[PDB]
């Protein structure tokens, strides 16, 4: 079975 | 700008090793250690400066010192977007809509609070 996951790098920004 | 849809309390975020958390779990050592097992990312302190509110409905502008050199960077950001603050997790202009909007705990962002953010490496 597969879920929606999202990456931890999503959750800091790029400045 | 606007929000994704991630901040949201039971969110499933999967650290840089393969391991699972809800994003209202995340602590510091988990952005550090992932940081350091990835092979691209590496994590910047980003000091805030200054944040000069009501810049326009809904949006905030937040000025930061970003790593080592410091170099200064502006941003502007919906009042209820949340840093990760260093030892303290995370943190917004509004803590207040940001609970409310994602049902995350969430401090004040104030100024001299370090953030995390990235860079490649």
């Amino acid at each position: 079975r597969s879920v929606a996951v999202f990456p931890w790098h999503s959750l800091v920004p790029f400045l | 700008p606007t929000l994704p849809p991630y901040f949201m309390k039971g969110s499933m975020i999967q650290l840089a090793n393969g391991e699972l958390k809800k994003v209202e779990d995340l602590k510091t050592e988990d952005f550090i250690q992932s940081a350091e097992m990835s092979n691209d990312l590496k994590i910047d302190s980003s000091t805030v400066e200054r944040i000069e509110d009501s810049h326009s409905p809904g949006v905030a502008v937040i000025q930061f010192a970003v790593g080592e050199h410091r170099a200064q960077v502006s941003v502007e950001v919906l009042v209820e977007y949340p840093f990760f603050v260093f030892g303290q997790g995370w943190s917004s202009c509004c803590p207040e809509r940001t609970s409310q909007l994602f049902d995350l705990p969430c401090s004040k962002l104030s100024v001299g609070d370090v953030c995390i953010s990235l860079t490649l490496k």
